[PDB]
DNA sequence: CTACCGATAAGCAGATCTCTCGATTGCGTAT
DNA sequence: ATACGCTCTCTGCTTATCGGTAG
RNA sequence: AUCGAGAGA
């Protein structure tokens, strides 16, 4: 189950965490170059709920 | 967890092998940090939704 | 599409009908049983062979293999009959609003006689007659409403009858679009009429009403004990499928007289009676085989979703089927019931099932679930708009746009590895096999080759797997005669490459206009993988060469190939019809090069001379007129020769303009002012004399996208192919030029001098204490104030918690930070520049509009200035600190975003991550933007799709219906439009634009004399008239574009265009005489309309939306949106504008502007306290207001109007909310008389006063019963203080007084009220008043006056961001908007009157559409373009709008 | 049958001559509009890359669209534009006929 | 004295250029 | 051990229960 | 085939 976690990104919970998105909770390390890969173990998500949006404050 | 880079070339890694991500069916995953409330701290919030959320509510 | 193989047959209409059961028993091939699809295919199952071939498995109904079989429909037997998902809401109207008893409607039989005979009208087009049958009420108790049914029976005959002789109306009956929208109210009506009844009028027999739970599932209610009193004297339940179906067939046969009209929309030949049992499922039709074949993904099967619904349907069956013989055995038998009733709910059970097993076939919506045959045609995604509006393509290809200058501006590059898989069929022929037989022989692969030989038989013979020898003998034998008798009328074709005369159209997404798509000029280059584009088409397509990439359509018969490079190739398309300004042209490295060669420092030696020239032009290849190049004698003789750059630009245009016609005289000015080349030069003066450029310099004005250049000129005058020739020549030349004095731009041009360096310095020294003195001015302290003074800090708080002080400050100190940073850039640039122009070729680049501007290059050279975040400074945390440098409510430019620093020098970490929030907030608006307009374009154009031009000159739909009698009221078309009020340019170039227009063969074919005469008569009774309103004029004359055609009578031309023409004829006089320059003048007129067949809507719609991408009232896209999107009655912003009298004072506007703007009770009160006490549960409440003398100042308020509010509608107020809270919360004797009369008025006013001689409190005892709880009296009263209005007139929120422009004193009301301000004539133009609001104008002043509201708001969206677009497109929206006389929108809500419903369809909600076109049996003769596309016919606009009959010379 | 085919014969053929505006009274462009000439040069080319007779001398040239503008030039294109009004009557006017810009 | 037509609070249907890669139903059951 | 039955968006149209006016 | 991540203009 947990392998299936880090494949798919789905947080499949029978009770639900305290979080909102229930998709799209691991990202696949590329390696491009160094930069790239650096760069994915520095970045900060707001997450997927206001992607989908309008207001852009 | 704690070898050297001299080890770390030694056993086909790297010289400066980072770690963080997790390696499923032979592709590399990472667990990407997402942006939450703190924690323990009460915090006032106006949000229309609270009204939207039924009748009397403020 | 073969051209071999004519087709003979056509689809001239397509009428939508109801599948009965009886035809799909009789046409289905097998019926489908078992619920198994596979062990191979199952013997009467889903995969039968009878259904059509299946993996080499051979058809058993055709005999044919997969290929060969086209598939074959079977069915399925439903046991019992179920309801029709899409007629389920008619079933259920149908089914209320009836009588179980009299099966008949519960409507007067009489009055559906009515509708009945309204109907029967309005199949023809006999609106009138329809509305003159109300009038025969009788009139003029059975037997007088049969005698009144007889009547009307024989008036509508006789109507029809008359209609019919006349020629008013055919046998067919005339639908149009007001027709359709008379049926449609009329039927909506009718319905609204039956559902809209309690007892039954025929017999009065009250029937048991119903309920609706969804689908699937109908109940009956029955009657209550008061109900069945009445069916005393007359004298829950779940209802089956049957039991409804009888009712409806009882129902339906018995009122056919009613529903042949009802379920018609034209009048039915063959008389067919509609049934109940059309809008019941007793067979379900299963798709053939081929389109239901299954999803297979290598090793990964799947079963069809369609084929997984239809097994559960089948499931279904067979369990009720096997039920319905158990049942059997428990009633035949003599068993109990017990067991008789679970089998009996069983079966009630299983008929739910297969009813929803039917909706779930049929829908997905009514049943993660699987896609019915309802979803896989409802969206974006479905059917319609993914696979009939827009399809994938054989014969095109996409690739990544690489730059080109030496290829023709009307060219494309296209690489080998492209040339040789895209093909064209050639026809061999006697006059072709030179080259088909050439390229036979070189093969699929040595370009230019032929991939395949298509036989005369239609054998299509591939050469890519074929020897060198067997390709030659196949050439020899390419023309040879037919030996077969069946087939010689052909000949053989050829795949042959795509050459280099082969034309091909390109497209860049998003296509915003229809200059995104032209048709350009084959060249096969060398070098391959990259589409090689001038840099002249960069502006058309918005293309760049950063990465982007376009498609590239290759056409595949010659018609195609003559629409692409006549009417869609590149040259045809240099003006934009948005305004009519020019879109071509080069960009920044030709621009920089002309501006370095036309100067007067720039001498060339002969041989340079020459050199450039022949670079440039070149005959051998057509560039040059003369078959030699000719040049010029030498500005210089002594002491040796030397030319000009504006030389070799005479040089240039004597080579390219044809021979035998005078040269261009043009005078026009640039963007590099005479002060760039020192004390008293003129070469900002472009001046142009027989085609020789005698002073000015060359710039982007006057060849790229510029109206009135030397580019546009040469347009106009010698057609668009000698402008095409000027371009490329310029392209080339600028690039020779640039190659051997080559262009840059480096370090030294960035920087200022000591003293430009000094001046920057101290002026930005002044700017160290602008923010305090803002600060100050806002915060209303007086000046020279510390900057941490305990008050200013103090209104700075509060300044930051309120929002809109927040945003007074930013504007003010954001204006004088701006008004320092004009200062320092006009001041240090360009004085204080150390390399200057045309040295600097930063200023360069800045000032010839080749790159950048001057903006850019004040932010590099002097500073950045003020940072704006969204039209406000930088945003400040909650402890008034922008930042953590910054010290808390700091009155400093620099913290609030003021970056005093330049890209030259660098910029402090602050400054840095300022300018990082604005350029985020830039990338944030340009993401939004590119496609915050993309619905508005196709909202527009799915209705106006159709509007064209017709052959009478007036612009009209699809169907036929009239949109305007005129285009734009002149017909004037757009493109052509530009050089006609240039009168001036015109009589220069006269004799060359004599010689173009040729009237030697323009007199025969002309009337000179009506017209003319015509127009001089209205002209002079004009000119005796108007200076009266109007109104007033009668008219006697209608202008002589309405009597005679344009295109046909010289002279007849608009009432602008003549007025302009004498006021030049006569304002100047000055050789060629007024007479044969007006003849001319009007024969341009006449050479300037608008073809027949033009897509005007189209246009209409794409210059309208593409320029809105350039994106206290709405504007922009929400504005577009709120006019033109959905016609909203109530707009976000309602104003209406009132002139003033020239005799009304600026003081009295403004006393105006206050008396009758509203005002609340809340502006006047200071504060309330509310003494509750329980001593029976009382309130004291104490109402503060302002001073007298400060609230009737500002507001024109007093007292006695205070009392009086205060007296009826406040209190009135307070006591409804405390009673409503109340019942929520259980689940001097004139002061004595006035308090005693508030006390008897309202409920519980124990007592009441009044500040009469101040009018500064209104304190009133209230008191309530003891056993109420405790209310909380001041958030209500707070409440009830905010509604209540002192003094306000309907709708209007405020009005106020904006200063003067245009000159004329207007002033502006929020919210619309006409008939309210017509009664303030004393103050107001009440002729002159106009409105934001369509609707209300359309409401008090008529469609026309809504039309003018509509043109004038749609064109100021586009006209605030200095955005051009032509008038006629906003009037043919405007026309096609309010074409039924209301204010309709461009969405579904407004598409529903319409003749076509392919295209509704088409546009959204395909099911709605589609049960509306098979409930009125529509037929559509395929007028709209979607409805062409869908069934795949010629469209009706442009080359479609004729026929092409051929002269045969015998009989 | 073959007299109902004769009614509808005889209807089909009174209504196309109630359609059909005689050269008398037709008011519409004495010019060959952009698209007529566009069409007219597409379906020239077809005919003649169909192996149709030709009546102007070729030039050595191969290409069908190049072939019938030269045509256009000579007003050698045997063709009939038939202009269609909104209501379906027609006018039928003559490449000939017609001014070319 | 009740039937019929408005008239605002509530419910319900719907769109907003190209291209890669990765992942893919849970138990149950009768032998 | 295995095959097979199965929780934080914008509009505009449509429905419901309280107001009257009138035979 | 569907939903998730990302990329180009
Ligand atoms: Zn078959
Ligand atoms: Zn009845």
């Amino acid at each position: 189950k947990m392998q299936y976690f880090l494949s798919t990104g789905n947080l499949v919970s029978q009770s639900g965490l305290d979080l909102q998105q229930v998709s799209g909770y691991t990202v696949v390390a590329e390696k491009i170059n160094f930069y790239r890969f650096i760069s994915h173990f520095r970045m900060v998500h707001r997450g997927s709920f206001f992607a989908q949006l309008k207001t852009t404050t | 967890n704690k070898m050297s880079p001299y080890e770390l070339v030694q056993h086909k890694e790297e010289s400066d092998e980072i770690g963080g991500y997790f390696i499923v069916n032979g592709i590399e995953k990472l667990i990407r940090m997402l942006i939450v409330q703190r924690r323990n701290h009460p915090m006032a919030i106006i949000r229309p939704s609270f009204a939207n959320r039924g009748a009397s509510y403020s | 599409m073969d051209i071999s193989k004519p087709v003979g047959s056509e689809i001239t209409s397509v009428d939508f009908g109801i599948l009965t059961a009886k035809e799909i028993r009789n046409l289905s091939a097998k019926q489908i049983t078992n619920p198994t699809v596979l062990d191979h295919p199952v013997s009467g199952g889903l995969y039968d062979l009878a259904l059509g071939a299946f993996l080499r498995n051979l058809c058993s109904t055709c005999g044919l293999d997969e290929k060969f079989c086209p598939g074959h429909q079977g069915h399925i037997e439903l046991p019992v009959p179920c309801y029709n998902p899409l007629f389920f809401n008619q079933l259920y109207i149908y089914l209320r609003a009836s009588c179980l008893f009299c099966h008949h409607f519960r409507l007067k039989s009489v009055e559906v006689h009515r509708y009945a005979c309204k109907l029967r009208l309005l199949q023809y087009g006999l609106i009138d007659e329809s509305y003159k049958l109300d009038e025969i009420t009788l009139g003029s108790s059975s037997t007088l409403l049969n005698e009144l049914k007889s009547k009307r029976s024989e008036y509508v005959d006789m109507a029809i009858a008359k209609a019919l002789s006349d020629g008013r109306t055919t046998e067919r009956g005339s639908f149009t679009a007001t027709v359709n929208d008379e049926r449609k109210k009329l039927v909506h009506e009718f319905h609204k009429k039956l559902l809209s009844r309690g007892k039954c009028d025929n017999c009065g027999m009250f029937s048991p009403k119903f309920r609706k739970d969804g689908f699937t599932k109908i109940f009956e209610t029955a009657l209550n004990e008061k109900q069945i009193t009445n069916n005393r004297v007359k004298g829950s339940t779940y209802i089956l499928s049957t039991e409804v179906k009888n009712i409806l067939d009882t129902v339906f046969r018995k009122e056919q007289c009613v529903l042949q009209y009802v379920f018609h929309s034209r009048p039915n030949l063959s008389r067919k009676l509609v049934k109940a049992d059309s809008f019941f499922m007793d067979v379900l039709v299963v798709p053939p085989t081929r389109f239901r074949l299954p999803s297979k993904l290598g090793e990964e099967v799947h079963e069809n979703s369609q084929n997984q619904l239809l097994s559960k349907v089948l499931t279904t069956s067979l369990l009720i089927r096997d039920l319905n013989d158990d049942l059997s055995k428990l009633q035949k038998d003599k068993v109990s019931l017990e067991d008789r009733r679970v089998i009996f709910s069983r079966l009630m059970n299983a008929f739910v099932t297969i009813q929803n097993d039917v909706n779930a076939f049929i829908d997905s919506t009514k049943a993660v679930p699987i896609p019915g045959v309802k979803q896989a045609l409802e969206k974006k995604e479905g059917l319609f708009r993914k696979h009939m509006m827009g399809k994938r393509v054989n014969y095109a290809a996409r690739s990544v746009i690489s730059p080109d200058p030496n290829i023709e501006t009307n060219e494309i590059g296209v690489p080998p590895v492209f040339a040789v898989k895209l093909t064209y069929p050639e026809p061999v022929t006697a006059y072709n096999i030179a080259e088909l037989r050439q390229a036979v022989i070189n093969g699929p692969d040595k370009w230019p080759g032929a991939t395949q030989i298509q036989n005369e038989d239609g054998s299509l013979v591939s050469l890519i797997g074929m020897s060198v020898e067997q390709r030659k003998a196949l050439a020899n034998q390419l023309l040879t005669p037919s030996s077969n008798v069946s087939t010689h009328t052909l000949n053989k074709k050829v795949y042959r490459h795509i050459k280099n005369r082969d034309v091909v159209l390109m497209n860049r997404q998003p296509t915003l206009h229809k200059a995104s798509m032209m048709g350009h000029k084959v060249r096969v280059l060398p070098n391959e993988k990259t589409l090689r584009l001038h840099y002249a088409n960069t502006g058309a397509y918005n293309a760049d060469f950063d990465g982007d990439e376009m498609n590239m359509h290759f056409p595949q018969n010659e018609n195609a190939r003559a629409e692409a490079l006549n009417l869609a190739n590149t040259d045809s398309q240099y003006l934009t019809p948005t305004s009519g300004s020019p879109v071509r042209g080069l960009i920044q490295d030709h621009i920089s090069a002309g501006v370095w060669l036309t100067s007067k420092d720039s001498f060339f030696t002969r041989e340079q001379y020459q050199q450039y020239i022949y670079g440039c032009i070149r005959p051998e290849d057509g560039h040059t007129t003369r078959s030699k190049i000719v040049t010029l004698p030498p500005t210089i003789f002594k002491p040796y020769p030397l030319w000009t750059g504006k030389q070799i630009i005479t040089t240039v245009l004597l080579n390219v303009t044809p021979p035998d016609m005078p040269g261009i005289n043009l005078i026009s000015k640039n963007k590099i002012k005479n002060e760039y080349w020192g004390k008293g030069s003129l070469e900002n003066e472009v001046l142009f004399k027989d085609g020789a450029l005698l002073c000015g310099i060359l710039d982007k004005s006057q060849y790229g996208a510029s109206k009135y250049g030397i580019v546009h000129s040469l347009h106009e005058v010698y057609g668009p192919e000698v402008a095409a020739k000027v371009l490329s020549v310029l392209g080339r030349l600028f690039t020779n030029y640039i190659t051997a004095t080559a262009f840059t731009c480096g370090m030294d041009d960035l920087r200022l001098t000591a003293e430009g360096n000094k001046w920057r310095t101290d002026i930005l020294k002044t700017s160290v204490d602008t923010g305090r003195e803002a600060a100050a001015e806002v915060t209303n302290l007086d000046k020279d104030t510390p900057a941490d003074d305990p008050e200013l800090l103090k209104r700075l708080q509060e300044i930051l918690r309120d929002n809109n002080k927040s945003g007074i400050l930013d504007a003010v100190t954001s204006s004088k930070v701006n008004a320092i940073t004009s200062q320092v850039v006009s001041k240090c640039v360009p004085d204080g520049t150390m390399k200057k122009f045309p040295c600097n070729s930063m200023q360069a680049m800045a000032l010839s509009g080749a790159k950048g501007s001057n903006v850019n290059v004040s932010q590099i050279m002097c500073l950045l200035g003020q940072q704006a975040l969204e039209g406000r400074r930088v945003p400040v945390m909650v402890s008034g600190k922008t930042l953590p440098s910054f010290k808390p409510y700091e009155t400093d430019a620099m913290a609030g975003g003021y970056v005093k620093g330049r890209f030259y020098s660098g910029i402090k970490p602050q400054e840095y991550y300022f300018h990082c929030m604005a350029g985020r907030e830039g990338l944030i608006d340009t993401a939004v933007k590119t496609s915050r307009s993309g619905y508005l374009q196709r909202c527009l154009t799915k209705q106006l799709e159709g509007v064209h031009v017709s052959y009478d000159n007036s612009i009209r739909d699809a169907d036929g219906t009239l949109v305007q009698f005129m285009y734009g009221g002149d017909a004037i078309d757009i493109t052509k439009e530009s050089h006609m009020t240039q009168f001036e340019f015109c009589l220069d170039n006269y004799y060359a634009l004599l010689k173009k227009y040729n009237p030697s063969a323009l007199i025969e074919h002309l009337d000179v004399e009506s017209a003319l005469k015509y127009s001089k008569k209205t002209l002079k009774y004009r000119k005796k008239h108007s200076k009266e309103p109007h109104y007033k004029q009668s008219v006697k004359y209608d202008p002589v574009l309405a009597k005679y055609n344009p295109a046909k009578y010289l002279g007849s031309v608009s009432e602008n265009f003549q007025d302009k023409l004498e006021s030049f004829l006569d304002k100047n006089s000055k050789g060629v005489n007024e007479k044969k320059f007006r003849a001319l003048m009007q024969l341009k007129y006449m050479r300037s309309l608008i073809n027949p067949g033009e897509a005007v809507g189209i246009i209409a719609s794409q210059s309208v939306g593409e320029p809105s991408t350039q994106m206290n009232v709405t504007l922009g896209i929400p504005r577009l949106r709120e006019i033109v999107m959905t016609a909203s009655a109530a707009i976000k912003t309602p104003q209406m504008t009132l002139p003033i009298w020239n005799d009304v004072s600026d003081e009295q506007a403004d006393t105006f502007c206050k008396s009758i703007s509203k005002v609340l009770l809340s502006e006047v009160i200071d504060k309330v306290i509310v003494t509750e006490t329980t001593g029976a549960r009382s309130y004291v409440i104490h109402m503060r207001f302002f001073d007298n003398n400060e609230y009737s100042e500002e507001y024109d308020v007093s007292k006695e109007e205070l009392q009086n509010v205060i007296s009826n509608q406040f209190i009135h107020l307070l006591e409804a909310a405390i009673v409503k809270e109340i019942k929520k919360q259980k689940r001097n004797k004139v002061q004595r008389d006035r308090q005693s009369a508030i006390i008897s008025h309202h409920r519980f006013i124990t007592k009441y006063n009044f500040d009469d001689e101040s009018g500064k409190w209104c304190e009133f005892k209230l008191e309530l019963a003891a056993d109420t709880e405790k209310l909380l009296m001041v958030n209500i009263v707070e409440e009830i203080c905010r509604k209540s209005i002192i003094r306000q007139i309907p709708h209007i929120d405020r009005c106020v007084h904006p200063e003067p422009e245009n000159g004329k004193r207007v002033l502006v009301t929020e919210g619309v009220n006409f008939q309210a301000m017509w009664d303030q004539e004393a103050f107001i133009d009440v002729d002159g008043i106009t409105s934001n609001d369509v609707a209300a104008v359309l409401k008090t002043y008529g469609v026309e006056a809504a039309r003018n509201t509509i043109v004038n708001e749609i064109n100021n969206v586009f006209s605030r961001y200095a955005i051009s677009v032509s008038f006629r497109h906003l009037d043919l929206i405007a026309d096609m908007m309010t074409r039924q006389g209301t204010y309709l929108a461009f969405n579904r809500q407004g598409m529903e009157t319409s003749t076509s419903s392919f295209m509704k369809m088409s546009y959204e909600t395909t099911c709605q559409f589609l049960t509306k076109a098979v409930l009125d049996n529509e037929r559509e003769q395929l007028d709209s373009p979607s409805a062409r596309i869908v069934v795949g016919k010629l469209n009706n606009v442009g080359t479609g709008s004729f026929d092409v009959l051929a002269k045969v010379p015998n009989a | 049958g073959p007299e109902d085919f004769q009614q509808h014969e005889q209807i089909r053929r009174k209504t196309l001559k109630e359609k059909a505006i005689p050269k008398d009274q037709r008011a519409t462009t004495p010019y060959m509009t952009k698209y007529e000439r566009a069409r007219i040069l597409g379906t020239r080319a077809l005919q003649i890359s169909m192996n149709a007779p030709v009546f102007v001398d070729l030039e050595g040239e191969t290409d069908p669209l190049r072939i019938a503008m030269k045509e256009l030039a000579e007003k050698k294109i045997p063709l009939v534009i038939r202009r269609y009004l909104p209501d379906g009557s027609f006018e039928d006017w003559s490449v000939e006929e017609l001014i070319v810009d």
